[PDB]
């Protein structure tokens, strides 16, 4: 099924493409031809990657010099695993057409924790612990000790990889994480490092955002080699939250106490080293004079000189002084304090700590830490976090803010305060990506209007294209139910949340809908506390029991273990005739992680607009800056975050294969023009004014009618 | 204010945390209610150590770490010396050599005998007092006032 696109001829494996796909490829080619960063939205989760990938493959062959490599990122490794399958299917189809192997390589990177073959790290599951073990095994001392071949466990896979992996690069092939792990075992090479080496020559490289946003790790693997590469993000609607969270560092009393104990261990380690090894390790001081990674991006990063801190005894006191200032400044009991630039001045004046020596502290810690031949970095990980925070504040604070919370929310009095360093703008951390890479395509679904993203992220998109899926059958049937049987406002307003009728209406809607909706349904609330109150109110009433009789009901909790077990039971219920009503929170990790397909979450229910507790100061600082700069109204962004997030969770029911699925919004607010405008095009345009304000019982009836039409075959 | 209590009278801290640490040449935690206990007898003598104090050697500090208190207090006096800006140093190497030397002196004063340190400081005094020490002292207020605004 070759497609003769206007720009060129593009191979396509699947039989047919909808008209929107024609627009998709040409729209993407326009940005690629212009070699300028852009943003676009395509509804379908499946078939979007292949259509996106298909053009790149044709574009690469047509203009190999124009684009070096493809960097296609995905939110979650479980979701990137299925992506490479699409690429593998396309490669076989393209290879079959040609009839011979082509110089095309595709692989997916990930953390050593997710993929590895070393037995010692296999039982461990915690990510930080994996790095400590791997770092120790691959430590220069172990490698130097490996040359002596003394009696000590040396990780063979890396040792032979250096002699073998360096010399011979893998010619071509597609290797998923599961496949990549097997390849390392048979070849006795690291699935991780081997992929890392392949990045030098790998047509397609795919990995999560945290490997491309945080300068600590992203920069090293994402070196300037990609002078002109087609970097792409998938479902990156919450890119800012992931981008901001990379910069944000949280310091807590528990963490600070751990640092003090870890620092004492560091002091003891130095004392042992001084009596045992002094001359050889002192040589690193000369290296320091001559001149875990720093979080400073390329331009921000500085390596002029170590500064005053030049010895372990001197540097340790430097951290001792800084730790005490944070310890005291954190222990202060008062209202939430904001001091982005003043904290540096306050720390500098209070304990005589100039910023310039403090900027290199994080780098010096790693350099000094290496000299100490420590067993692992996992124990000292909290100390590095403070060091990372220590250098970050001393580096820049123009687009940042130090937030101290002596008292935490949901607790009248807690003896574990947390010092927040939440950022305010995501453009800072993503700036190197735009400059280093010629063009970036932020492909995402359920995207709230594109014009905001250039305001949130400082970039000039080439195009702002919104795509609505075009199918012979109208799969999705969205609706908004703002009025119940009582014709009473059903908005889940903070002041109106306490209303019994509003709580009753949601139970009535779910109870009635559960009767008609087939096996598989999900309900999204605004918050866990609100969800429990709604559940408790239904539990006291007979509404919950009626719902239980109609179908099984599952609730979600903060702990992942309970969520994992409950979700697995949910999937069992749909397979059988019982069906399950999985109550969840829109902003909960379960909603974003899980994907709903045919006979799964058939009728996604959006109970009330999803909003965060406005009293959260961290959100206020982020919200305040966006009002101060980039000219965004405080309510506009707040509504935008809810609209983008509300569409995020409810857009899964239409994953692909034209599997019928309806979406019901249980709030009159969504009916407002402002909410609809922020709604994604594909969901928005299908939604009509006639069904915009359906009654609770009226909405049930039309849903029953909708299922009938979809139930029959084509 | 997270300390368990004073080494001698650990009762006031439990009732309220308003009490603050008192710094001394002994680098030695003390509390206001316990300070009055020192004034009545000895009048400037550490209870257990017995280190003499000229006039109570007391100043307000809120760093539970004893050693840091001396390091911070000592550093303040040290800052009065070798306070010249980096621009005064053309060579790249010497930029932090004074800072490294300055930090070295701090450690010596904290633990090592200060007789050599005091003797050395006099040598720098005879030379630096003329221009560099006086110049930075006047300029300290100017930069501080502008930075605050
Ligand atoms: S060196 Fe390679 S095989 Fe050994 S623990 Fe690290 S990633 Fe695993
Ligand atoms: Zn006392
Ligand atoms: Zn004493």
């Amino acid at each position: 099924m070759k497609l003769n696109v206007d720009g060129l001829l593009v191979y396509f494996p699947y039989d047919y493409i909808y008209p929107e796909q024609f627009s998709y490829m040409r729209e993407l080619k326009r940005t690629l031809d212009a070699k300028g960063h852009g943003v676009l939205e395509m509804p379908s989760g499946t078939g979007k990657t292949v259509s996106l990938l298909a053009l790149i493959m044709a574009y690469q062959r047509a203009y190999p010099l124009e684009v070096t490599k493809l960097i296609y990122c995905s939110r979650t490794v479980p979701e990137i695993e299925k992506v490479i399958e699409e690429l593998r299917k396309l490669l076989n189809f393209y290879e079959k057409q040609e009839g011979e192997k082509l110089p095309f390589l595709g692989l997916a990177l990930s953390s050593r924790k997710n993929l590895c073959i070393h037995p010692e790290v296999t039982p461990l599951r915690f990510g930080k612990d994996v790095d400590g073990k791997c770092h120790s095994l691959t430590a220069s001392y172990v490698r130097a000790q490996y040359q002596h071949d003394t009696s000590l466990p040396h990780c063979r896979f890396y040792e032979e990889f250096d002699a073998h992996g360096r010399e011979v690069p893998l010619p071509a092939g597609i290797y998923n994480l599961d496949d990549l792990k097997a390849l390392g075992r048979r070849q006795g090479w690291c699935p991780y490092f081997l992929a890392r080496y392949s990045i030098l020559h790998a047509n397609v490289v795919v990995y999560s955002y945290h490997y491309l946003l945080d300068p600590k790790i992203a920069d090293l693997v994402s070196k300037e080699l990609a002078r002109k590469a087609v970097v792409v993000f998938d479902e990156a609607h919450n890119i800012d939250n992931v981008c901001i969270d990379s910069m944000s560092v949280n310091l807590t009393r528990r963490t600070l106490d751990r640092c003090q104990g870890n620092l004492e261990t560091l002091q003891k380690t130095v004392l042992r080293i001084k009596e045992t090894d002094e001359q050889r390790l002192r040589d690193e001081y000369r290296r320091l004079v001559e001149g875990a990674n720093p979080v400073l991006p390329d331009e921000v990063l500085q390596e002029a000189v170590p500064g005053s801190i030049r010895t372990a005894e001197h540097f340790l006191g430097f951290l001792r002084r800084l730790l005490e200032y944070v310890k005291w400044r954190l222990r202060v009991q008062h209202v939430v304090q904001e001091s982005p630039p003043a904290f540096l001045s306050g720390l500098a004046q209070r304990v005589c700590i100039q910023r310039k020596p403090l900027r290199f502290c994080a780098e010096r810690l790693r350099s000094l830490l290496h000299t100490l031949e420590i067993t692992d970095l996992a124990d000292f990980s909290p100390l590095t976090l403070l060091a990372n925070f220590a250098t970050l504040v001393s580096t820049y604070a123009k687009g940042f803010t130090i937030i101290i919370e002596p008292f935490d929310d949901r607790t009248p009095t807690i003896a574990n305060p947390i010092l927040h360093f939440s950022c305010m703008d995501a453009s800072l951390a993503i700036k190197p990506v735009f400059e280093r890479f010629q063009s970036v395509i932020i492909t995402s679904g359920t995207l709230s209007p594109l014009d905001i993203y250039p305001k949130i992220l400082d970039f000039h998109p080439v195009t702002m294209a919104t795509f609505t899926m075009t199918l012979a059958r109208v799969c999705l049937c969205p609706m908004i139910i703002g009025r119940g049987n009582d014709q009473v406002a059903i908005s889940s307003k903070f002041e109106t949340r306490e209303d019994i009728a509003v709580i009753r209406n949601y139970g009535n809607l779910l109870l009635e809908m559960s009767a008609v909706v087939p096996d598989g349904i999900v309900a999204f609330f605004t918050s866990y506390q609100y969800m429990e109150s709604t559940v408790a109110s239904w539990y006291e009433q007979g509404i919950l029991e009626n719902i239980q009789r109609n179908k099984l009901l599952f609730i979600e909790t903060q702990d992942g273990a309970e969520t994992s077990v409950a979700l697995e039971k949910y999937q069992e219920a749909c397979e059988n005739g019982r069906g399950a009503i999985l109550l969840s929170v829109a902003r909960g990790k379960v909603s974003e992680g899980i994907d709903f397909v045919h006979h799964y979450g058939r009728a996604v229910i959006m109970f009330g607009v999803p909003y965060v507790y406005t009293q959260s100061r961290i959100l206020k600082a982020r919200l305040e800056y966006l009002r101060d700069q980039f000219q965004i109204r405080e309510n506009d962004f707040l509504t935008f975050d809810a609209m983008r997030h509300a569409a995020q969770c409810v857009g899964r029911a239409i994953r692909g294969k034209t599997d019928y699925g309806l979406m019901v919004f249980a709030d009159k607010r969504f009916a407002r023009g402002d909410k609809r405008g922020k709604l994604p095009r594909w969901i928005q345009e299908h939604l009509t004014d006639a069904n915009l304000n359906l009654t609770v019982d009226e909405g049930v009836q039309v849903a029953k009618y909708f299922l009938r039409q979809m139930a029959q075959p084509f | 204010m997270d300390d368990q209590g004073c080494p001698r009278c650990k009762t006031t801290k439990y009732r309220n945390p308003s009490l603050k640490l008192m710094v001394n040449v002994c680098g030695h935690t003390l509390c206001e209610s316990c300070v009055d206990l020192l004034f009545v007898r000895g009048a400037g003598n550490c209870p257990e150590c017995g280190t003499p104090l000229r006039k109570s050697n007391f100043r307000v500090q809120l760093f539970e770490d004893p050693t840091v208190d001396k390091e911070v207090e000592i550093r303040k006096k040290v800052l009065k010396i070798y306070n010249k800006r980096e621009e005064d140093f053309p060579s790249l190497r010497e930029y932090n050599d004074f800072l490294e030397e300055v930090e070295e002196i701090v450690f010596n004063l904290t633990n090592n005998v200060d007789l050599d340190n005091t003797k050395k400081k006099m040598e720098i005094y005879q030379k630096e007092n003329k221009d560099v020490i006086q110049k930075n002292k006047l300029k300290l207020t100017r930069e501080q006032e502008e930075l605050e605004e």
